[PDB]
């Protein structure tokens, strides 16, 4: 088999985690998951994880890559094979992240498609797809709803009024969803990468849009008001434990923590490349992304809820549309909003789409360094790139239904960005801290990076990722609130037990693994867990 | 090796005019990791610059360094009587660490 | 006060073998890599072995790439450097250099051995 290649540059790595780790999770989740959250509230945990867990555990995924030179799941085999579940539980839940990841970018696409003609469908109230109740924005103060909320929930998702409920495949959305797959496909399987046009283009224009978007934002009447929702916290909302796991599970989603994806792009480093000040920085990119995102969507909340005369926390969509509602709303007061539509549209196309390959790309890169000499370079690892394309995209037309933004709701929640991500932080940090040791990995770092990580990296990875991980699970379980989609749907119990099989999914990985490991392998348990604790 | 072709060591200058010694290395030198040293007269040698810019501990202020990739230079602003030793620049970046020759720095 | 004594000073017979002792103080010897470094006669400093903060990266220069071997132990404290077969171009003044970080350098180190080969 050939051996396993090296960035060609060290930028190369830079625009991979930077495309990778800073996309659709930062312009669109943190924003609904910080509504939803009371919006002041959701901050404190927020920054608690991001500094405590965060960036700590994206620099241990990282360095574990560039130390085992493997990816996802092999590079466990190089630390502690007993937990080598780690992987396999990194590749579900990075699965289920691709499936209705795309399916944010069949929205996004659909918006793009939709804001070709010359008045944006989402203005005024003249469509098919309204209500009697549609009111203008301008005439809300001279049981409402802004034009903005029916297009998102009559045209785009076509809402059914439960999950019990799918409808109809929405053949519109299920068209963008095919284009963006064949999109993604055609930069896997031809290994493009845009690596001549990714300097400038991707790299900048996504933020220079966000920029854009933050002084559209800033300069609405009443932006103050959404800010001070934005900023100012409810303490007796931190007393609810989803705001604790919401926010851990959004730094835990945005960087591309227990996904694998981290650890593929850290297996392409030199083995000698100082990866801490670019993890860092990178990180700190990404926070800022998150952070001033959030500015501009609640300033334009904040305006919205002036304009319509209604509370911030209930002007728009406390769920997983609130990007497609506020900034399609911005747009529309923009000169030219057509033009600035289509940026718009094309900035969450080019994060999604960068972080769609980068994550496939580290979902593929796990699943050959399981298999060597079977899916080699072409003519057969070249199919299973199209069979994971399309079982994900088979996947991914549940969410295209008429009620398929419940199954989204379910994805989101569960399957990829809920307990299970802190379930496989915890043990990342566990294994590496207390089965390898954290001197024995810093002494690891020490040898490739050139010095040990500090009393911030060892001792977070000791004791405050695992205390933040289990107080975050048994306090979600202890005070257990079941999920609910736009504050108002209470979700069927077979709805609920289907999140909870696909974050168990994610999770069962890992004991799974240990259980196969422990009978596989002859001799005394004592002797057997002494034998597979020791790295190869 | 990454063999650091120093300044001769044969420099002889007056107290208080500016000096300056020059590291040239075989391979390129990260920046980061190439490091001065002096040693005195019959002592051993204590870390003087790190990182070919920073200041160690106990070093003053006139001490300087400059450079990047291959040449390396160290610099005094005003030589004073107790900086008469021998300064050996060293890449800590290759696991073949290589110091540089001896360059002396001697009194009139 | 991080103090590094080096023991072990003495003449020894060509193709013979000595055993140096860098006795560090003042310091948790079992978080830093240390380092050997050599000054010939001559005056011309080269690093002759590294061992890692725990003592399983070791490093060794081109010069004493197959006969010397240096360890630790992190009970006592104290560095070592075995020596096999001495040639006559290995008289030299050994220090041992704490080096742990690659962009700080070795920022501390000791005494010195008079290792003599005749
Ligand atoms: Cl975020
Ligand atoms: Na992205
Ligand atoms: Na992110």
């Amino acid at each position: 088999p050939p051996q396993r290649e090296k960035w060609s540059s060290k930028i190369d790595f830079v625009l991979s985690v930077a495309g990778g780790f800073v996309g659709l999770g930062n312009v669109w989740r943190f924003p609904y998951l910080c509504y939803k959250n009371g919006g002041g509230a959701f901050l404190i945990p927020y920054f608690i994880f991001l500094f405590g867990s965060g960036l700590p555990v994206f620099f241990l995924e990282i360095i574990i890559g560039q130390y085992t030179s493997e990816g996802g799941i092999t590079c466990w085999e190089k630390i502690c094979p007993l937990f080598s579940g780690i992987g396999y539980a990194s590749v579900v839940i990075v699965s289920l992240l691709n499936v209705y990841y795309i399916v944010i970018l069949a929205w996004a696409t659909y918006y793009l498609f939709q804001s070709f003609q010359k008045e944006l469908p989402w203005a005024h109230c003249n469509h098919s797809w309204n209500t009697p109740h549609c009111m203008e924005d301008t005439m809300r103060k001279n049981n409402f709803t802004s034009p903005v909320i029916e297009f998102w929930e009559r045209n785009v998702l076509s809402l059914s009024p439960g999950i019990d409920h799918p409808g109809s495949l929405k053949w519109d959305l299920a068209l963008c969803l095919l284009l963006v797959w064949l999109v993604c496909f055609f930069c896997i399987w031809k290994g493009v990468r845009s690596t001549g046009k990714v300097v400038y283009f991707t790299a900048t224009f996504p933020f220079a849009m966000l920029l854009v978007l933050l002084v559209r934002g800033l300069t609405l009447p009443g932006a103050g008001a959404g800010i001070k929702f934005y900023l100012y916290p409810d303490i007796t909302r931190l007393e609810d434990p989803q705001v604790w796991i919401d926010a851990g599970t959004q730094i835990f989603f945005s960087y591309a923590i227990c996904l694998g994806a981290m650890t593929s792009l850290g297996s392409y480093n030199k083995y000698k490349y100082n990866s801490y000040r670019d993890c860092m920085l990178l990180g700190c990119l990404n926070s800022g992304t998150s952070f001033v995102s959030g500015f501009a969507i609640f300033s334009i909340l904040g305006f919205m809820a002036q304009e319509q005369g209604v509370d911030i926390a209930d002007v728009a969509e406390s769920g997983p549309g609130l990007a497609f509602i506020a900034y399609p709303k911005a747009v529309t007061m923009m000169p030219l909003p057509t033009f600035w539509s289509i940026l718009f549209f094309i900035m969450l196309l080019l994060l999604g789409l960068d972080s769609q390959f980068v994550e496939v790309e580290g979902q593929i890169t796990s699943l050959v360094d399981l298999y060597p000499s079977f899916l080699r370079k072409g003519y057969r690892r070249e199919i299973f790139i199209a069979f994971v394309c399309s079982i994900s995209y088979l996947l991914g037309l549940t969410m295209v239904t008429e009620g398929g933004m419940y199954v989204f709701q379910l994805f989101d929640y569960y399957a990829a960005s809920g307990v299970c991500l802190l379930w496989v932080a915890f043990f990342e940090c566990f294994v590496i801290a207390w089965i390898y040791g954290v001197n024995r990995f810093s002494e690891d770092i020490r040898d490739m990076i050139g010095y040990r990580p500090g009393p911030w990296m060892k001792y977070s990875w000791a004791v405050i990722t695992p205390v933040l991980c289990v107080g975050c699970f048994i306090f979600s379980l202890v005070k257990y609130v079941p999920l609910t989609y736009n504050k108002t749907y209470v979700y069927p119990n077979w709805a609920i037990g289907l999140g909870w099989s696909l974050a168990l999914s994610s999770m069962l990985c890992v004991p799974l693994v240990i259980v196969i490991r422990l009978c596989q392998t002859e001799g005394p348990f004592l002797v057997r867990v002494k034998y597979l604790l020791t790295p190869r | 090796e990454n063999v650091l072709t120093q300044s001769p060591a044969i420099m002889s200058t007056s107290p208080g005019e500016k000096v300056t010694m020059t590291c040239r290395a075989s391979s390129s030198v990260g920046s980061s990791y190439l490091h001065w040293y002096q040693q005195k007269s019959g002592a051993s040698p204590k870390l003087w610059i790190y990182s070919t810019s920073n200041l160690a501990s106990g070093v003053p202020a006139r001490f300087s360094g400059s450079g990047s990739g291959t040449s390396y230079s160290l610099t005094i602003s005003s030589v004073e009587a107790e900086d008469a030793a021998t300064y050996y620049c060293q890449q800590f970046s290759g696991y073949p660490l290589t110091f540089g020759s001896g360059t002396k720095l001697e009194m009139k | 006060e991080v103090q590094l004594v080096e023991s072990g000073g003495g003449l020894v017979k060509p193709g013979g073998s000595l055993k140096l002792s860098c006795a560090a103080s003042g310091f948790t010897f079992s978080s830093y890599a240390m380092s050997w470094v050599r000054q010939s006669p001559e005056k011309r400093l080269e690093w002759v072995a590294e061992i890692s903060s725990g003592g399983r990266y070791i490093y060794y220069s081109d010069t004493v790439t197959g006969r010397f071997t240096i360890s630790r132990d992190n009970a006592r404290n104290i560095l070592h450097l075995e020596m096999s077969s001495l040639r006559s171009e290995d008289t030299a003044m050994y220090y041992c250099a704490r080096g742990e970080v690659r962009q700080r350098g070795f920022d501390y180190w000791g005494q010195g051995t008079t290792l003599t080969v005749s």
